[PDB]
């Protein structure tokens, strides 16, 4: 039953490969992007939030789950280098506008009824 | 009919008016209220009553497909007028 | 001015047709249809209704089969006069397009 | 046998980071696995054989222009059909949905007799038909 | 045969100054291919059973047009393409084997519809 | 049955080949387009001068919505929400409630008609020919909010082509 | 043990001796049509749209009300099942009133559903209607009698559910009336449920005439606090408004009923 | 056809531009003109007619060099040949009734709904629930002007479809611009795009 | 075949498309789980998914099929299904003027084989199944979105995901750009119920449970 | 219409075709747009006896797909007999 066709990797730590050399291309390109981009924020802004981005999934274990992830992070890459994308795509990863929500129950208490 | 409120704004058929501290009548400042002024449940009340021989009439609205379904109503109460549930007329069952 | 490569990149006109579809009727589902190929549009209508039909295991009457052939061919010759007019006026020919619009 | 060469995966299925659900739409939100009432003003019961998932639901307020019910949850009208109660929870455990399950209600067998109607010495004599 | 036609008609397609030897030899070949498929399997009892038909036309007819029409596959340039086909189906069932019993039946309600 | 579009062999006979030469040196082709083009020069032009002149139209046209009465001044509509229904754009919002003589009426009838298109299912599924689209197409606005109806609206529509609406359905409700 | 054996369309069941074909057909999954009949109120019989062949027998039998018996085969989906449930259904609809559009039953009538299911597509009556009185039977229920089938189930309701036998029928034939010959008000703590079990808009609620339609409402099943019972309902709401309140069957608490306060 | 046909300067834009092969434009999915100038003999309407597209008589145009000038010359005769099908079509109208007289998938009349009690149920349900479609599943085609148009339909028992997926022909024919376009100049690209026939709403849907 | 509005039947398909049936499962009885003919007259071969280059090679190059063209390939969503993803083939045979669905079957993990290397027509629809669905085709030549925007992130045709989405889209002068924002709408889509309580087709009434 | 004599030579002269025959603008010869009222047939089920709909329901006469096969000396066999070559029109075989 367990028994399943793998994507790519055969196990977690040939997993955990594809995720390290992945961060590598990412870490370069930034660099590049906010100068081609002529974006207006900085190469550790943008490296940062490369971080944030594979922090969010830091909790999976599934070999197969991690190999989509990579193989999405990596057709982002394509979009990004060859331009495929624009200013207001790279730029909606920082999210500039959403003013910051509450996140205690007292502020979401006094707004609405949301949990 | 259209009366209006004491601020000024028009009432419509519905009832519908906003309130002295509403602050959505702004977006009649410098426009208008549009208001249509034949009250349909005051032209209706107009139309006379049809006296008519039967304890059963029908109704169509008139003009035959270019009015409503047809229906039949019962006219056996003499405390009330058969009334149309489409058209809104009134019929009354004729002493014999 | 030779080309190497051609990457065409679509869906700047995808507007989730199929899912729309799926939270509409089979009658409120057919004006989708004239909106795909815009310029065939009975065309695309008639497909529906044979499908449908299909499923429903019905059959349209003779008169209306007629009807549809009839106004399928002069669609047909609607979307021919824009195929032609408008490989012609791009490549430069800016004439009949005037001409067989009014057609 | 299948002969692609396969891997053992012991750990639970969870989909939630390859779904693209924003994270506050899987935390907070309840999912509700269910067998639809029927309609008491009806007697059919064809609305009855199937399980639903549904979620909680959240505020709806009006346009300030026109009057209307606007909403700011994604999954308003989200209804999904299941054949089977181990089906949907399934689901909802991949998608990382925290859910209620209520259980099927079924209609309890019955005793008709038409004779009892004109019963000789019972209550269930009826006065009129 | 007669004269030899301009064209074929199909753009891409050559027409062949040699339609029955061709045919002959293609037809041959796939009778030693499908001698190593096991002989039980339906593959090589039907692909045996065509393939013979075709070659005995062949054979039988030696005017082109005539030969086309008997075969009911087009052109003879069409029909000669065909056997190509067949020849490398027939290799790659070889190293499918599809002969093989059912690798897994599907799940309990797979193929139900409506669910 | 097929024919052939372009599978015809030319003629090398010199007369033939000759002709094809002048063809290529005198553009005598060429010359034959350019005399098409002042054949047209020479024809009247389509044009219409609009907004004087009009384009043709039929009765069935689906233009501008309105909500129509009959002739005593009563709204035809009775609220059954069958053209909010069959809306495949879900373009109508309807609320009714009894009116203060019990009659079943609306206290909203909103359509957006930035939703809508004009596909003329809600004129179909009345079964009372309360809501017609139109034959106005003259009603484009500065604004988008003037383009979200409402009832007051669609009743002054009415009362405003009642003329028009009425005689184009006098001819085509038989068809219908 | 005493368990018989019957039939639905070749199908076996099992089925206790004093079932009826109705309820056998239900153990395989199949809905007979029904008017009448409804399974927490006395069976009466006189609608005859639960028609049905039994296979070798020349007599369709009426499925609510005739016990199975051992060896029968049900035929429900046979050609004279079939024409049994069209007449039927043309005999209801001859002197129904054309009131969909403003009848309130509208896209929860039985009669509606059933006609399209069950039913032909279109009439062969070219005569008149007949048009009955209206009632007034309080402020709770709206009659349009009318539109009423007399299928006796607001009757034996009340009497067999409320105690109270204030609705009968006057007169006979196509003139019969369900009524209370008298001015009288049906006011009871289980008044509101008549409007639930009739099957078509002669009776329906004053309180929620014309605001919604069934098909625009989202239901909702919660509980009622009216009183400790806990009574499980469904509310129906529109655009972030509570437009109705619903029963919910529950078998152990409340049936298929609520009262007046709770609706 | 005088300003375009015999033009010397239509004939080198367009011949031998975009030669794509009858076995390529299988494989890639082609169909329609697409299919008929490279010599593929296929039109739906005489394979696998629909309506009444079999008591009509017309002419498949075809090609024979694959190129963007036979594909014109293809569309501008069936231009021709429609002129010839709306000939018939006219003259062999027959009378009748223009929907199926089955109320329980087609609205009735007005008439009746306003007069008859099952009329207007039927209206009702029509207009409001819609008809309920057996579950199925078909892929039904015919001969778009663009080439063949389908759809795959996928019914649950409900009045509301499942699933619908939109075969377009241009959805195909796009992604063979490449192939198309190999060893071409910017302008070749330009009408290559145009031989194609290409409408977005049908490639996006 | 006198009725006016029924439609017609064609027995000599059906017999001609059955046969044609127990002749591929017969051939691959490796892949072939089921065999159906509907009413209407059109055949699906239901196959493991292990078989889709198997099947479709023997289709498009046996001289008895020569399904040489893939009219349509496509995905359903049923989430009932452990497997909820339906990958469905549409193979039209102008040699014998005939169609032949293939269906198979995946979920959101497991991966399918690219048929590009039967039909190059598959490259887009490949891509479209994973753009729209989320299934993965491995050994494609290039796998990316193709209908959805560069960054969308989900699925869209998954009957899970919202109708109206996550996200919406303006312009925003402070930065100056448009800008991705969760979705509120003026007017909530109303979700109508139309299903009716009363069953409509008997021949396809499921087993009680 | 208008077009002096001279004019209509010099435009079909040029042209090459009889111009004035085959206008492309519509005069006096399209249909008037008042037309009179139509009176419409009715369908086949327009009948007041032996109209049942059961035996003239199609939704109901179809079936569940046949199961040819499932997991749960034979002559080859093709999906349909293989198709007819075309003939060349007899109206213009070659354009
Ligand atoms: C180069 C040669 C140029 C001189 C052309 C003179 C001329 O009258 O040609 C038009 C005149 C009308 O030709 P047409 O195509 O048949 O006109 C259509 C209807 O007949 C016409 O039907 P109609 O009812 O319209 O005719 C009445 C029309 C009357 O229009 C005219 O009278 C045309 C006057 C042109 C001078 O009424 C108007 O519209 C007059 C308004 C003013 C028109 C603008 C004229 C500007 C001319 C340039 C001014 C230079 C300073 O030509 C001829 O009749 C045959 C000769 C062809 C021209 C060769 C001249 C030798
Ligand atoms: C008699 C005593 C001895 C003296 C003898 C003197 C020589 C006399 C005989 C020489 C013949 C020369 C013929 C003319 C020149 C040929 C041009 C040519 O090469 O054509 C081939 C070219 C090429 O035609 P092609 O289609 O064959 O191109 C391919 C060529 N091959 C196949 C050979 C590779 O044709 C063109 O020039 C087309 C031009 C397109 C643009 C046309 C625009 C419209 C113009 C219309 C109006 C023209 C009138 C202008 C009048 C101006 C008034 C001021
Ligand atoms: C306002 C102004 C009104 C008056 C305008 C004057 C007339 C303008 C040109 C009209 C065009 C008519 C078209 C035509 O008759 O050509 C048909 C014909 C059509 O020819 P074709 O290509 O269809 O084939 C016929 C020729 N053979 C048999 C050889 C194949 O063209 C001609 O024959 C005209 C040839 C004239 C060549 C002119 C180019 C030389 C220019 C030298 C400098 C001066
Ligand atoms: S015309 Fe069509 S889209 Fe517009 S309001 Fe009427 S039903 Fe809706
Ligand atoms: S269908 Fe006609 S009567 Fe019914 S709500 Fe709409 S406009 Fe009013
Ligand atoms: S009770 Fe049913 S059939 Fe009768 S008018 Fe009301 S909705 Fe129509
Ligand atoms: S009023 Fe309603 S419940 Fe009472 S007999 Fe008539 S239809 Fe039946
Ligand atoms: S349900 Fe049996 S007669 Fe009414
Ligand atoms: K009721
Ligand atoms: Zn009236």
């Amino acid at each position: 039953s367990t028994s399943v066709k793998p994507i790519f990797s055969r196990d977690m730590n040939e997993a955990k490969r594809r995720v390290r050399e992945l961060y590598r291309a990412w870490y370069r390109e930034v660099p590049n992007t906010v100068h081609l981009f002529q974006l207006d924020i900085s190469v550790k802004q943008g490296r940062d939030k490369v971080r944030e981005m594979f922090k969010k999934n830091a909790h999976i274990t599934d070999p197969r789950v991690v190999d989509l992830l990579v193989i999405k992070g990596k057709m982002e890459l394509e979009e990004t280098i060859k331009v495929w994308k624009q200013r207001t795509h790279v730029m909606r990863f920082f999210h500039e506008t959403e003013a910051p929500r509450p996140k205690d129950f007292l502020s979401k208490f006094y707004v609405g009824h949301d949990p | 009919g259209v009366r209006t409120s004491p601020t000024g704004e028009k009432v419509t058929h519905t009832g519908q008016v906003y309130d002295d501290g509403d602050y959505r009548k702004v977006r009649f400042v410098g426009r208008q209220k549009e208001v249509n002024e034949n009250f349909a449940i005051d032209l209706i009340a107009e139309q006379p009553v049809s006296q008519v021989g039967s304890r059963v009439i029908s109704c169509d609205g008139g003009g035959g497909a270019l009015g409503h379904p047809r229906v039949y109503i019962n006219l056996d109460k003499e405390t009330k007028t058969g009334t149309c549930g489409y058209c809104g007329l009134q019929f009354r069952q004729q002493h014999h | 001015e030779m080309v190497r490569k051609c990457d065409p990149h679509i869906g700047l006109l995808h507007r989730g047709t199929e899912k729309l579809i799926e939270y509409k009727t089979y009658l409120q589902a057919l004006p989708y249809f004239d909106r795909l190929d815009y310029v065939s549009m009975m065309c695309n209508e008639q497909a529906y209704s044979l499908a449908v039909e299909k499923l429903l295991n019905i059959r349209p009457p003779p008169r209306a089969q007629w009807i549809r052939v009839l106004f399928g061919e002069i669609t047909r010759l609607l979307n021919h006069i824009m195929a032609v007019t408008t490989h012609a006026l791009d490549i430069g020919a800016m004439t009949p397009f005037f001409w067989m619009f009014e057609e | 046998t299948r002969d692609t060469q396969l891997i053992t995966v012991d750990e639970k299925l969870d989909i939630t980071t390859i779904t693209g659900v924003p994270e506050e739409h899987i935390k907070t939100r309840k999912a509700r696995i269910f067998v639809p009432a029927r309609n008491n003003m009806q007697s059919g019961v064809n609305n009855t054989k199937k399980w639903k998932m549904e979620f909680d639901t959240r505020e709806r307020w009006e346009n300030p222009l026109m009057g209307w019910a606007s909403t700011a949850d994604p999954l308003s009208n989200l209804v999904l059909t299941f054949s089977t109660k181990e089906d949907a929870v399934a689901f909802a455990e991949k998608n990382g949905w925290s859910y209620d399950v209520e259980e099927r209600k079924v209609p309890k067998p019955k005793s008709k007799s038409y004779g009892a109607n004109f019963s000789w010495n019972k209550r269930t004599r009826v006065s009129t038909k | 045969a007669g004269l030899l036609k301009k064209t074929t008609g199909l753009v891409g397609l050559a027409v062949c100054e040699t339609p029955h030897e061709r045919l002959k030899i293609l037809y041959t070949k796939i009778l030693d291919v499908l001698g190593h498929i096991p002989k039980n399997a339906a593959y090589r009892k039907y692909t045996e059973q065509i393939t013979n038909e075709k070659l005995s036309m062949v054979k039988a007819e030696p005017d082109v047009k005539k030969l086309e029409e008997r075969l009911q596959g087009g052109q003879i340039e069409e029909v000669i393409l065909q056997a190509e086909n067949e020849l490398s189906l027939a290799r790659k069932m070889i190293q499918w084997k599809p002969w093989e019993p059912l690798v897994e039946e599907p799940p309990a309600s797979q193929w139900k519809w409506p669910i | 049955t097929y024919k052939y579009v372009n599978l015809r062999e030319p003629s090398m006979d010199m007369k033939s080949v000759t002709d094809r030469a002048a063809q290529t040196l005198l553009w005598t082709e060429l010359i034959r387009g350019l005399g098409m083009t002042l054949s047209y020069l020479f024809r009247e032009p389509a044009t219409i001068n609009y907004p004087f002149e009009k384009g043709p139209l039929s009765p069935r046209f689906r233009g501008e919505h309105a909500l129509r009465r009959y002739p005593s001044g009563e709204e035809r509509c009775i609220a059954c929400k069958l053209c909010e229904a069959v809306c495949p754009a879900q373009a109508i919002t309807i609320e009714a409630e009894p009116r203060a003589d019990g009659s079943r009426r609306t206290t909203r009838y909103d359509i957006d008609m930035t939703k809508c298109i004009y596909c003329g299912f809600c004129q179909e599924a009345c079964p009372v020919d309360a809501i017609v689209e139109g034959p106005n197409f003259e009603f484009s606005t500065e604004t988008h909010e003037e383009l979200l109806y409402n009832k007051e609206k669609l009743l002054n529509n009415g009362d405003k082509w009642e003329a028009e609406i009425a005689a184009n359905i006098q001819a085509d409700y038989l068809y219908r | 043990s005493n368990l018989i054996e019957v039939f639905v369309d070749g199908q076996s069941v099992m089925v206790e001796p004093g079932t009826t074909v109705l309820q056998a057909c239900e153990k395989v999954g199949m809905q007979i049509p029904r008017f009448c009949y409804h399974e927490r109120l006395s069976v009466a019989g006189n609608c005859r749209m639960c028609l049905v062949e039994i296979e070798k027998a020349p007599k369709v039998v009426a499925a609510c009300a005739m016990p199975v018996m051992k060896g029968w085969n049900i035929l429900t989906n046979s050609e004279k099942t079939k024409k049994a449930r069209e007449g039927v259904m043309e005999f209801l609809l001859a002197n129904h009133p054309l009131d969909c559009p403003i009848c309130d039953q509208g896209g929860e009538c039985d009669l509606q559903d059933q006609s399209m299911m069950f039913g032909s597509d279109r009439s062969r009556f070219l005569e008149g209607k007949r048009a009955v009185e209206d009632k007034n039977i309080g402020p709770l229920v709206k009659t349009i009698m009318t539109r009423c089938i007399q299928c006796t189930r607001c009757i034996r309701f009340a009497s067999e559910i409320a105690g109270v036998d204030d609705l009968g029928t006057t007169g006979r034939g196509n003139d019969m009336q369900v009524g209370t010959y008298i001015e009288k008000m049906f006011m009871s703590e289980l008044s509101g449920n008549i409007i639930d079990i009739c099957p078509v808009g002669a009776l329906t609620s004053k309180p929620y005439a014309f605001t919604a339609r069934p098909w625009e409402t989202r239901k909702t099943e919660s509980i009622d606090v009216m009183d400790a019972v806990g009574s499980n309902i469904v509310v129906s709401t529109r655009t972030g408004e509570v437009m109705r309140i619903l029963p919910r069957m529950h078998e152990d608490i409340n049936e298929e009923w609520i009262s007046d306060k709770t609706r | 056809e005088e300003m375009l046909t015999n033009n010397r300067i239509w004939r080198n834009r367009t011949v031998d531009i975009g030669i794509v092969t009858a076995e390529d434009a299988l494989n890639y999915g082609f169909s329609g003109v697409m299919l008929r100038g490279s010599g593929i003999q296929w039109d739906l309407r005489k394979t696998q007619p629909y309506d009444v597209y079999d008591q009509v008589e017309f002419d498949v145009p075809i090609g024979s060099r694959g190129d963007c000038y036979d594909r014109y010359l293809c569309r501008v005769e069936e231009m021709r040949q429609s002129i010839r099908i709306i000939s018939q079509c006219l003259n062999k109208m027959p009378p009748g009734e223009i929907k199926v007289d089955d109320a329980k998938v087609s609205p009735p009349k007005r008439a009746e709904m306003k007069t008859s009690m099952e009329s207007l149920i039927h209206h009702f349900k029509l207009y409001t629930e819609g008809y309920q479609v057996p579950p199925g599943a078909t892929y039904t085609a015919i001969e778009a002007p663009k080439g063949e148009f389908g759809v795959y339909l996928v019914s649950d028992g409900s009045s509301r479809p499942y699933r619908c997926k939109i075969k377009a022909p241009g959805f195909a024919h796009l992604a063979g611009l490449d192939k198309m376009s190999k060893g071409h100049m910017l302008a070749d690209v330009v009408a290559i795009i145009g031989t194609q026939d290409i409408v977005f709403g049908e490639v996006d849907r | 075949d006198t009725r006016p509005t029924v439609r017609p039947r064609n027995d000599v398909a059906h017999k001609q498309l059955s046969a044609f049936g127990e002749y591929v499962a017969e051939i691959l009885p490796k892949y072939v789980q089921q065999v159906q003919v509907s009413c209407f007259n059109e055949l699906e071969i239901c196959i493991h998914p292990d078989g889709v280059i198997p099947v479709l090679t023997f289709l498009r190059d046996h001289s008895n099929a020569q399904f040489k063209s893939l009219a349509d390939l496509t995905a359903v969503d049923i989430p009932t299904r452990q497997n909820r993803f339906e990958i469905v083939y549409n193979l039209l045979s102008l040699r014998f003027n005939s169609r032949i669905r293939v269906k198979t079957y995946t979920d959101e993990l497991t991966p399918i084989e690219s048929s590009v290397p039967v039909y190059k027509a598959a490259n887009w629809y490949e891509r479209e199944i994973w753009d729209m669905f989320g299934v993965f085709f491995a050994n494609h030549p290039d796998l990316r979105r193709i209908l959805t925007d560069y960054g969308f992130e989900g699925h869209p045709f998954r009957k899970d995901f919202p109708l109206s989405g996550y996200v919406e889209l303006r312009y925003d002068d402070e930065v100056k750009r448009v800008v991705a924002e969760p979705v509120e709408l003026a007017q909530e889509f109303r979700k109508f119920d139309l299903n009716s309580p009363w069953e409509a087709f008997p021949a396809y009434r499921q087993p009680p449970e | 219409a208008s077009a002096t004599r001279f004019i209509q030579w010099l435009r079909n002269w040029a042209s090459g075709r009889d111009l004035q025959a085959k206008l492309q603008l519509r005069y006096q010869e399209i249909s008037k747009r008042t037309q009179p009222p139509p009176k419409l047939p009715v369908g086949p089920s327009h009948k007041l006896s032996n109209n049942y709909y059961c035996t003239r329901d199609g939704r109901r006469e179809a079936m569940p797909p046949s199961i040819v096969m499932s997991s749960q000396e034979k002559k080859a066999v093709s999906p349909a007999p293989p198709i007819k070559r075309w003939e060349l029109s007899q109206d213009e075989p070659y354009l």
